[PDB]
RNA sequence: CUUGAGUCUCGUAGAGGGGGGUAGAAUUCCAGGUGUAGCGGUGAAAUGCGUAGAGAUCUGGAGGAAUACCGGUGGCGAAGGCGGCCCCCUGGACGAAGACUGACGCUCAGGUGCGAAAGCGUGGGGAGCAAACAGGAUUAGAUACCCUGGUAGUCCACGCCGUAAACGAUGUCGACUUGGAGGUUGUGCCGGCGUGGCUUCCGGAGCUAACGCGUUAAGUCGACCGCCUGGGGAGUACGGCCGCAAGGUUAAAACUCAAAUGAAUUGACGGGGGCCCGCACAAGCGGUGGAGCAUGUGGUUUAAUUCGAUGCAACGCGA
């Protein structure tokens, strides 16, 4: 668990922070359920938005088979 | 059965050679509780077989058995209206039992005059992969091989 | 589930690694899910029933831990 | 003829069949075998054993190319996913990579209607 | 007058709505490369596809539709509904401090608006799916379920239709009345303690025919509206209104029955589930069914062929 973003006082998740976002995607590129990472729901939604934005900018892959 | 209390019955070895396997063979040949008749037939056939092969009675019998003993057979299993012939291993006691049953059945359909002569001929033929007992073993093996895919059932 | 066979790794071990990668990514479950169309009403009914059964089972377990069988 | 020594094994493992195509790394087919073409029909066609035999036969079909190393791409939910790879390994190929390439729509098209059996 | 109702200030979450753009995955099709005898499908098949080179695999292209994961008895909306990402326009909700207006409120026949899916009109679009339709199976038949194909339609714009088990089968608004465990979204103070909004499950009194409901009431009350009056005939006929139509809406009667119905209870049953057992299967051995004959029965015959037993549980049975 240990939702990191509340303990870091973030106001957003920042789609440009690929280091943080790689901790929330599986090796195939899928977004990890918050019931596994322990993320709070609000920050899970922020995280999903950020990952989708990063995927659009090709900073993250959609899958591992591009 | 459902409960499983079922265990070997004690089998007396045959008087001449002291072979439990041969005693089972005599039992398989016997009709109507006429054990002495079956014993006479088996001893006559074994003597003829040893004269023809020069090996011995028990060794010629074993050599005939080895060519008829199956290693794999099929057990039917219904799945979707179709029955799946699932190949299973044959445990050793059943291999001997099936081989002796097939040999006796083959010898009973032969054309020779006395049953002792028919049995000696069948044992000789099986000693070199020729009789219908060996043919039945081959058919069982080939039916099991044709179903090798369905080995998990 | 891309898997690279590492050096001096027996084949069975790497096959197991690939199998676990596939079972983790849920590829077979996804394929089976997508074989046929399920109406949204059926999907919602299935999800609701699964949640209800999970909750009822959990409560039964919690209240059976207070129960002596003998 | 041409010697390749580095190939890809594509295992199309459907519910009814298994197709094994061995290609070079550029995607050109060198030889193929299927469970359905290896003396298995109907119920026997869609088994791990028929897939194993298809894998053996496809490995035989590419002996002339001198292939030594194989990438393995598995596609589909069929019973021939694993036994095909085991048979390719027992055929003497050095399997250097196993990948699942099963197509997953990210929504995609509406699937056919549910069967009522 | 300020306590109900409302305005303002600052923030918060949200698949709320309308418009535009765009991304990646996948299907299909087209062109080509490699390659060669099958593919596909089912319970099993066959139709179908394939040596005129399919299926598989690689490359490039076209096009439509939907947005995996996140995703959650999570969220938003009056309901219907709403899900990738980005922008533009826009509605509501909530919280904290105040300030402001000063009963401006609640409900609502008629009226008006919105209103899933299917359907209808005009013009587009059409990948996938698929009523109709065709063929292949299955079957006694099989106008089906299964298979191979496949057109409306599903998609877009605009208009119509106005109905759904449109459901919480529970009208709206307000007040009051023990608890427990969560979810979500604010906010105050020091992970703890409060305090708001929405929400899931359990349960107390009470209520209820019972099942159950239970501070989100089906409890205790007040305001207003809608609706019911045995089953069938019938939400039908006729008339009116509405609709392009399909039809919707309003809505009878004759006649007929002595029931129809709700919930719960004990069985029985199930091609429901679980656990067991039996020469019940399975593994075996020997038979019956064919022949002749014995014997009983049915039937036929007869003057009479005495009466009885006559699925298992009558038929070498009373005898
Ligand atoms: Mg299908
Ligand atoms: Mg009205
Ligand atoms: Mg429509
Ligand atoms: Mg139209
Ligand atoms: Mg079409
Ligand atoms: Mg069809
Ligand atoms: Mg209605
Ligand atoms: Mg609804
Ligand atoms: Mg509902
Ligand atoms: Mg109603
Ligand atoms: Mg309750
Ligand atoms: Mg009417
Ligand atoms: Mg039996
Ligand atoms: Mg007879
Ligand atoms: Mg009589
Ligand atoms: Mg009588
Ligand atoms: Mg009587
Ligand atoms: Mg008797």
């Amino acid at each position: 668990k240990f939702c990191r973003f509340t303990a870091e006082g973030v106001q957003e998740i920042d789609y440009k922070d690929i280091a943080t976002l790689k901790n929330y995607i599986t090796e195939s590129g899928k977004i990890v359920p918050s019931r596994i990472t322990g993320t709070r729901a609000k920050y899970q939604r922020q995280l999903a938005r950020a990952i989708k934005r990063a995927r659009y900018l090709s900073l993250l892959p959609y899958t591992d088979r591009h | 059965p459902r409960r499983r209390v079922i265990g070997q019955r004690k089998i007396l070895p045959d008087p001449k050679f002291g072979s439990e396997l041969l005693a089972k063979f005599v039992n398989i040949l016997m009709v109507d509780g006429k054990k002495s008749t079956a014993e006479s037939i088996v001893y006559s056939a074994l003597e003829t077989l040893a004269q023809r092969s020069g090996k011995s009675e028990l060794e010629a019998f074993e050599v005939a058995l080895e060519n008829v003993r199956p290693t794999v057979e099929v057990k039917s299993r219904r799945v979707g209206g179709s029955t799946y012939q699932v190949p299973v291993e044959v445990r050793p006691v059943r291999r001997n039992a099936l081989a002796m049953r097939w040999i006796v059945e083959a010898a009973r359909k032969r054309g020779d005059k006395s049953m002792a002569l028919r049995l000696a001929n069948e044992l000789s033929d099986a000693a070199e992969n020729k009789g219908t007992a060996v043919k039945k073993r081959e058919d069982v093996h080939r039916m099991a091989e044709a179903n090798k895919a369905f080995a998990h059932y | 589930p891309v898997i690279k066979v590492r050096e001096n790794e027996p084949f069975d071990v790497a096959l197991r690694r690939f199998k676990r990668s596939c079972e983790k990514a849920g590829v077979l479950a996804e394929v089976r899910r997508r074989e046929f169309y399920e109406k949204p009403t059926t999907e919602r009914k299935r999800a609701k029933a699964s949640a209800v059964k999970r909750h009822a089972k959990k409560l039964a377990r919690e209240n059976a831990r207070r129960t002596r069988l003998y | 003829r041409k010697q390749v020594s580095d190939g890809v094994a594509h295992i199309h493992a459907s519910f009814n069949n298994t197709i094994v195509t061995i290609t070079d790394r550029q995607g050109n087919a060198l030889g193929w075998a299927t469970a359905g073409g290896s003396g298995f029909r109907g119920s026997r066609k869609s088994t791990p054993f028929a897939a194993q035999v298809a894998a053996e036969r496809c490995a035989d079909a590419v002996k002339e190319y001198g292939i030594k190393n194989l990438e393995v791409m598995v596609k589909g939910p069929g019973p021939g996913r694993e036994s095909t790879i085991r048979a390719l390994n027992a055929a003497g190929f050095r399997i250097t990579n196993i990948t699942d390439v099963t197509p997953i729509p990210h929504x995609g098209c509406r699937p056919p209607k549910k069967r009522r059996v």
